[PDB]
């Protein structure tokens, strides 16, 4: 059985309760101080939760009076308040294996003398805390720690040494604190780093021979950074979410995840990238970039999406044998106005293209009239995710469409728009979405029931005065028209499209 | 040292005008100017001033916001900007120098003045 | 991880300097150091400008109107208090239009005084109709002290009307329980150096 | 505004004085008073500043007079080229303009 | 430290900056804010000697303080220009506090 | 370009706005909530909240202390004249509200007008020993159609009032009169003596001081 | 460098934007019964040096701060009315209400 | 300083009346006139607050007034627990400093 | 409610003496606090007088800062630390507490006395 009491609003430790409970679960009620009666006579508990209580004494030794206890949870308690009076701490704790202690307030001399000794535990929680800074001596307690968790709490300065005493720490968490200057990484065997959230102005590594380091997660997000981190001493650095920092920009190949989302990179060097090989994800959304100069040998073969938007991008320049795996790219309305005809028209594996708000337009073919300098959008096949927005040209190409099949289409913010090709030639066994929206569109040309694949289509704030009449199967399901004019629209011609319809949106008439 | 003027001529009521003092012989963006009139009859009116640079100007209080001045010093000119005339206007508008310098306390060299009127 | 203790202070020390630098010829709307037994008077205007929006702004002192000019006979048999007259002329000259003036300030220097008087300051409008300035609570002291009033509406007030003599009161407190109190203050270069206006303005040249 | 006389006859010879009277925020304010001389068909020419000074070009024969409200200017023998309409001019802080009195027709026998 | 103070910076226009046309002052002090003051993550259960570390580091809440002065003296200097020399007030250039934003 | 997000912005300054005022208030933790009596504020709880809205970190307590009233025997002395107005404050209600006067971080007198059109130079004393006054201040009155509240820094006279024996001391609100002109009338009529005015007490409240 | 600049319209540099902090539901507080939320309005800004670029600028040290930053100048204070036991206190706050801010 | 009598006699049963001067900052500034008994071998105790309030404890026969600068304690009748120094004290705004009199040797046949 | 007291004893002229007020019956922490003494023969005469938590305290001027006062509101307790003592100081000092509870009004009650005598 169980003996579970969340809010019961008991004073005290129940004794109602047999001598035959291994999990005496107290978190949430009405308790002030834990007295050794009832709590010493039981002793085949393996979790001891009185976290969320009132707890302000505890005597000596009444942890000690339990020799088989494995999770001590005290959370969100007034430890400070009452153990700082000359309350019995800890002390020696034989085998529990996790401790909670977050929100009790504690001052650095307040958790040295709280915790006491544990010779196993695999968690430390000092997270919600007022630790100012952390000795040499803090630590000194625990031969081997493999969670500690350090965030919510005021930390400034961690002497050299404060770490040392727990050669087997994997995960560290440091975020929501104010560090400010780090150095002098050595703990030569951490696995998972936090440092989100912080006030931290330089991450600088002693560039001496010593031992291999191997840190794979290091967050740097929400920082003041100037100069980006020494990742040659991280060979082993999987994530690196750097998001919302300060830095200019003026094996390694390891990398996985890297996030420099909302920085301040104003040129991404070219050498940067020929040093870094591996990569699999690229952020950065709301930078200053000038231009990517993705030109250059071995620069991010195995790269999978790229993630530019929200920048001023004059010029891209991306060709053959430099970087040819992306699979989605993310340009939002950076500066792409005018392109040469191979940075989409000769990469390959790449599937969603991104230009709104953008003046480029698509290429001809040899009986369209297409504009001079485009970009050429044939020569993939698996690019079926485009989205063009903002050219304000009013008569599309034909044949940069083809010999791909396109699967959705977003076209919108492109006034005088007409449809006539592209959309209907070349394409019968795709095109299942395509919406026009926020655009000025005035004759419709493409045939909605030519194509038997349509499950979402919309034609929202659009100037139309006529809609196709279905004959043939299909399987439309939602058809969306705001604020378009009508003043007749019959359904009896339309039977057509009844076959799966359970929602139409239409108004303004 | 003269200054002659430009921008006469007949004005129908409620119209718009400007006139011109090109000035030499003197340091003109080092001196006050000033704007007198004297209608045919009646004795002299002061009309605007402005101080060394333009950015101070003073105007009369019967014909405050209608007439802006202005100078070019680069040119040795100086501008004085008519809007919505009224009968009372029909006077020579001379422009005129200062004492000394960097002064406001009154006029020195005079101008030859145009003759600018409004009628039907 | 090692907090580190202090920024090495010779960096942070250039880049204060350089950064002074920027900002010292930022403030002369200058891009280079110009270049070419200098005499006393800008040693006096110095010496008056130590003892008491972003770009550096020209000082100028215009002096008093000399009390041996007759225009202070009219008002000499007024005993509670001092009559500090300037030539609109020479501010002009200094300032040639009103819209770079930025501050102007009055000094006063008092060369001995023992008593526990409270002044109050004014203008002519000329119509003997005199507006108040501002007051300033005096102690006794063994010490030439200087004196400073905001004057800046007034010089602004002067600037927008012709050139002529136009002046200030240094007239005491005289409650209404206690009228026609006596000015026991006493002023250098009145009372048997001399005070004068300390004009804050824009440079004509780079403005 | 400016209190002058209108019309101021004479002769050839004499010493007659032109008055100009204000109200103390004009002549009584301390500011620059000017004397214009308008010949028939010419424009006005500065004669007197500060109601004390000679202009340049303008012989001795010429003087002013100040005195509280008061001030005026005087001419020692009138010639022909004399008979001209004079005006005293100066700044007025009560209008906050620089305001001219109504000229008197100095006329020469 | 982490306490925002003025640092004594004594700037010389003779051998700092190689500078002849500024004769008046020959130097002044140039006391310039150093300090990293951190952001104080907030807590409604924190304890009442950490309560005293917002005054020195986020006095008013910046969501990103920083060591700024407080309070400025002007500096007057004398520099020959021309025929003429001038001199001229150079307006907030003695710092006297440092405050941590 | 040195530009940031706005949304962490303002969570970042939520949570600091957060930590300054339990900071300020020295809260260690948000006080309970359960000794708390149901219903609206009490009036001059009101009172002095709408009045306060119309070292010095922390937070300083609110108090408002109103003036001796009209109709006592304190103020039959002087009350014959008009070229000044009279307001006298009782001592004993001001060491009441700051028991200790190194607490006091500011004291402030306001008044209020009822409709002055025309401008008067006004003028304030503190009744000083024997029967001479010391001056504290003055403030030029421009001509209004509302009633305005006023506000006088009256902090180091209240302090050498809480250095002193409790008892009625007081301020003469006066008309400034030019030394060269006469003795002239007081224009301005203050509510409450011709909403009384009265004084507010920023102090540190002295459980922690 | 005031509310009025950056209240009417949204210019790129060091001002004032809009923040009402509300107590009940945007900082969890059951205790400060009056003001129910106030307009702490921080302020942001790319504000660079002068001579890379008006009001802003009218303290500006580059020579006393490691960058330029977007720090208030003019600061408001705030009352409130809070229980501590069965007594209604009202305490103001200073340094509370950013009206303007300069660049440093 | 305050002022008083140094000795006073009255026959019992008869109502004696002390009296202290002050200094128009003494009694005259408005501040608080305290009246203070001292019996032979005893403390000093309130009899008389603010000048004219009797304070606790006291029998209904002691009654005090204030008039300007003068302070007036009226013993209505005598007995024989009266003999004591009578004090009057109360604050100055002169010597910043609570001043009491020359105590009263109230006796009686 | 009573103010017992201590510290009495004779001094050499040019010592120090401490004297306590041990007090209770009232709450110590909101009354102020006061120190009287009288010389054998004459009338009472002011020696201290201090406020709610000692911050500010205020004397006669015959012993002004040459004698100091403190209050230790844990214990409810008072202290007089005398400094230099001589020839006038000879007297018995009373403990008095006001009246009132924050004023600083008059004495309420009164204490017993202790004898310092400095003359030697
Ligand atoms: C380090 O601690 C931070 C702070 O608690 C963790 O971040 C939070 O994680 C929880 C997980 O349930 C989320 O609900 C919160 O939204 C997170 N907040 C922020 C600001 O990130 C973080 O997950 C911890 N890191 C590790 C490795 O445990
Ligand atoms: C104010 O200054 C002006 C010019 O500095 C003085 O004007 C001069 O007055 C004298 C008086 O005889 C004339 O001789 C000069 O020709 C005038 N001009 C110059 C340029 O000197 C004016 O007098 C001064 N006002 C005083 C002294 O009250
Ligand atoms: C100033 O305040 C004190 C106390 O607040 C007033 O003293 C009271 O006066 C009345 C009237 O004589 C007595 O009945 C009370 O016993 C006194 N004490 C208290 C605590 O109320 C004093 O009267 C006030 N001053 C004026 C001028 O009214
Ligand atoms: C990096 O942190 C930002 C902070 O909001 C977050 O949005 C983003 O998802 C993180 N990166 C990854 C890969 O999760
Ligand atoms: C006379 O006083 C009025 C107001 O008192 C003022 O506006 C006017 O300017 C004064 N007169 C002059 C000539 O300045």
């Amino acid at each position: 059985k169980e003996a579970l009491c969340h809010g019961l609003g008991l004073l005290q430790v129940p004794s109602v309760l047999s001598l035959d409970i291994q999990a005496l679960y107290l978190s949430g009620n009405q308790l002030q101080s834990i007295l050794v009666s009832p709590l010493g006579f039981y002793t085949a508990l393996r979790h001891l939760d009185l976290s969320d209580n009132q707890i302000s004494f505890l005597q000596a030794g009444v942890f000690q009076a339990l020799p088989y206890l494995e999770h001590l949870n005290l959370a969100h308690n007034r430890l400070a308040t009452g153990m700082a009076l000359n309350s019995g701490g800890l002390g020696r704790l034989p085998l529990l294996v996790s401790l909670d202690l977050s929100g009790n307030s504690l001052h650095g001399n307040l958790v040295e003398r709280l915790l006491g000794e544990t010779p196993r535990l695999r968690t430390l929680s000092l997270a919600e805390n007022s630790l100012t800074r952390l000795a040499r001596h803090t630590f000194w307690g625990m031969p081997a720690v493999e969670q500690l968790d350090l965030h919510s709490n005021v930390l400034m300065d961690i002497e050299d040494g404060a770490f040392e005493a727990l050669p087997h720490l994997t995960h560290l968490n440091l975020s929501r604190n104010s560090l400010t200057c780090i150095s002098d990484f050595s703990l030569q065997q951490l696995q998972v780093l936090d440092l989100s959230c912080n006030s931290i102005e330089a991450f600088q590594t002693a560039p001496e021979p010593q031992a291999q380091f191997q840190l794979a997660w290091l967050d740097l997000r929400e920082n003041k950074l100037l100069h980006f981190p020494d990742l040659a001493v991280f060979p082993r650095l999987i994530y690196l979410n750097v998001s919302n920092n300060l830095i200019q920009l003026p094996p390694l190949s390891q990398l996985l995840n890297l996030d420099l989302s909302y920085n301040e990179i104003e040129l991404v060097p070219a050498s940067f990238l020929e040093h870094l090989t591996s990569l699999r994800f690229l952020n950065l959304s709301r930078n200053c970039l000038r231009s990517f100069e993705a030109r250059q040998v071995d620069s991010l073969p195995c790269l999978v999406l790229l993630d530019l938007s929200h920048n001023v991008l004059e010029a891209l320049e991306l060709g053959t044998k430099v970087l040819g795996s992306l699979q989605t790219l993310l340009l939002q309305d950076n500066a792409l106005q005018e392109l040469p005809p191979y940075t989409f028209a000769s990469l390959a594996s790449l599937q969603r293209l991104n230009l709104q708000g953008n003046q480029v337009s698509p290429c001809g073919g040899p009986a369209e009239p297409g504009p001079p300098g485009c970009v050429d959008f044939s020569g993939i096949p698996t690019l079926h995710v485009l989205n063009m927005a903002g050219n304000s040209m009013g008569m599309l190409r034909a044949g940069s469409f083809l010999h791909t099949p396109l699967t959705e289409l977003d076209l919108s913010t492109n006034p005088g728009l007409d449809v006539a090709t592209g959309a209907l030639v070349g394409l019968e066994a795709s095109l299942e979405v395509l919406e026009l929206q926020g655009n000025g569109l005035t004759v419709l040309r493409v045939d909605l029931p030519c194509f038997l694949r349509l499950k979402r289509l919309n034609l929202a704030e659009n100037q139309l005065s006529h809609l196709p009449a279905w004959t043939r199967a299909v399987s439309l399901e939602v058809l969306d028209l705001r604020n378009n004019s009508f003043s007749l629209l019959p359904g009896n011609a339309m039977g057509g499209l009844e076959t799966s319809l359970r929602r139409l949106y239409l108004q303004g008439n | 040292v003269q200054l002659v003027e430009s921008g006469g001529g007949l004005v129908q009521p409620g119209g718009s005008l400007r006139l011109s003092c090109a000035a030499s012989g003197f340091t003109f963006s080092s001196y006050y100017m000033y704007w007198v009139r004297q209608a045919p009859g009646k004795g002299l009116e002061w009309v605007s001033g402005t101080s060394i640079g333009g950015g101070s100007t003073w105007y009369a209080d019967s014909v405050k916001g209608r007439f802006t001045i202005s100078r070019d010093n680069a040119k040795n000119t100086l501008y004085l900007q008519m809007n919505n005339l009224k009968s009372e206007d029909t006077a020579v508008y001379y422009c005129a120098k200062d004492l000394n310098s960097r002064s406001y306390k009154g006029m020195g060299d005079w101008g030859q003045g145009t003759q600018v009127t409004v009628s039907s | 991880l090692s907090t580190c203790k202090t920024i090495d202070m010779e960096l942070v020390k250039r880049k204060r300097i350089e950064a002074i630098r920027g900002q010292i010829l930022s403030k002369l709307r200058l891009a280079s150091p110009p270049s070419q037994p200098l005499p006393e008077a800008v040693l006096a205007l110095y010496n008056s400008t130590r003892d008491r929006d972003y770009y550096a702004k020209e000082v100028t002192r215009v002096l008093m109107v000399d009390r041996n000019n007759a225009i202070y006979e009219k008002t000499k048999d007024i005993s509670h208090s001092i009559y500090m007259f300037f030539n609109t002329s020479d501010i002009r000259e200094a300032v040639p239009e009103p819209p770079l003036l930025s501050r102007a300030e009055l000094r006063l220097q008092r060369l001995k005084s023992s008593v526990e008087q409270h002044v109050e300051l004014y203008q002519k409008y000329s119509n003997n109709s005199w507006r108040y300035l501002g007051n300033r609570l005096l102690t006794p002291t063994d010490t030439p002290e200087w004196l400073s009033f905001d004057v800046t509406g007034v010089v602004r007030q002067w600037l927008n009307q012709g050139d002529g003599i136009q002046g200030f009161r240094f007239s005491a407190h005289c409650s209404c329980d206690s009228k026609d109190n006596k000015l026991h203050v006493e002023i250098n270069g009145i009372s048997p150096n001399r005070p004068f206006l300390l004009l804050m303005a824009t440079p004509l040249e780079r403005a | 505004a400016l209190t002058q006389l209108s019309s101021m006859s004479g002769s050839p010879g004499q010493t007659v004085t032109i008055t100009c009277t204000g109200s103390s925020s004009n002549i009584g304010g301390g500011y620059y008073l000017n004397w214009y001389q308008q010949l028939p068909g010419a424009a006005p020419k500065l004669v007197i500043y500060n109601a004390n000074n000679r202009a340049s070009g303008v012989p001795d024969r010429f003087s002013g007079s100040k005195s509280g409200n008061l001030a005026s200017l005087t001419i020692t023998g009138l010639q022909a080229e004399d008979e001209a309409v004079y005006f005293c001019g100066c700044y007025d802080s009560s209008l906050s303009s620089v305001v001219f009195g109504g000229g008197t027709h100095l006329t020469v026998l």
